[PDB]
């Protein structure tokens, strides 16, 4: 999971 | 304030090929020639301008089977299907010409793209 | 020897939103409570153990309509949609429960990973 | 377009  | 999972795109990709290898919830017959190409026709809109346009069309949205042009090469039809699903490109010497005009007919503006740069290294 | 298009899967994604947010081809009506979500069956399966199961079952995959859990929230189900579509999850304090919860029973194992991550630290 |  990311920071888009 | 998003949260966004990098491999989620690829997991549906890869399960819509699942879908396909089994046969599950396809809708429609793609014809090129002798061969047949079972599919999903949103994954076709998805992937290519010809079949978004002929899935966005009132009638032609109905049908269980599409004839393409007698042109059409089913192996390069099948290269490109392959690549819808996966997002890898058999791209061979043996193969090039019918991929990109193949491409070209599907409008699938990346393959020609490509297709055209290989060809032109090759020049 | 395959060459491979980065963006590729990311744009199917795309464009399977983009047909989602249009009504284009969507098979089924998903009903949670009082409200309803259109969806394509294929996405659904590629997203979630719950609807694969439903899905590949022999009655239940000719079904224009699948009611859920009376417990499911559809706050959460509409967050958890979004993010099937567009690998983007609107994780916020006040809908956590319901989103862990959703996808629990979703079956969609790398969300309620993070929903078990994010709650932990808060604690 | 990568090698994958
Ligand atoms: N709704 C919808 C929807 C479904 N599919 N789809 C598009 N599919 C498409 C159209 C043109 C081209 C390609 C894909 C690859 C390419 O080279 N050209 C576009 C849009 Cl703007 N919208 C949609
Ligand atoms: N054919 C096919 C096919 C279509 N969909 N699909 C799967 N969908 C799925 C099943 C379980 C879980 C998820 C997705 C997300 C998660 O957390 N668990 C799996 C397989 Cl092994 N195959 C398929
Ligand atoms: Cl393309
Ligand atoms: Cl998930």
């Amino acid at each position: 999971w990311v920071i888009p | 304030s998003c949260i966004q999972f990098t491999r989620h795109a690829s997991d549906v990709l890869l399960n819509l090929n699942r879908l396909r290898s089994r046969d599950i919830l396809t809708d429609v017959v793609i014809v090129v020639s002798r061969e047949q190409f079972r599919a999903h026709k949103t994954v076709l809109m998805a992937c290519s301008g010809l079949f978004y346009s002929i899935f966005t069309d009132q009638l032609k949205c109905n049908l269980s089977v599409i004839n393409l042009d007698p042109e059409i090469n089913p192996e390069g039809f099948c290269i490109l299907l392959d690549f819808m699903y996966t997002s890898r490109l058999n791209l061979r010497e043996g193969n090039i010409m019918a991929v990109m005009a193949t491409a070209m007919y599907l409008q699938m503006e990346h393959v020609v793209d490509t297709c055209r740069k290989f060809i032109k290294a090759s020049e």
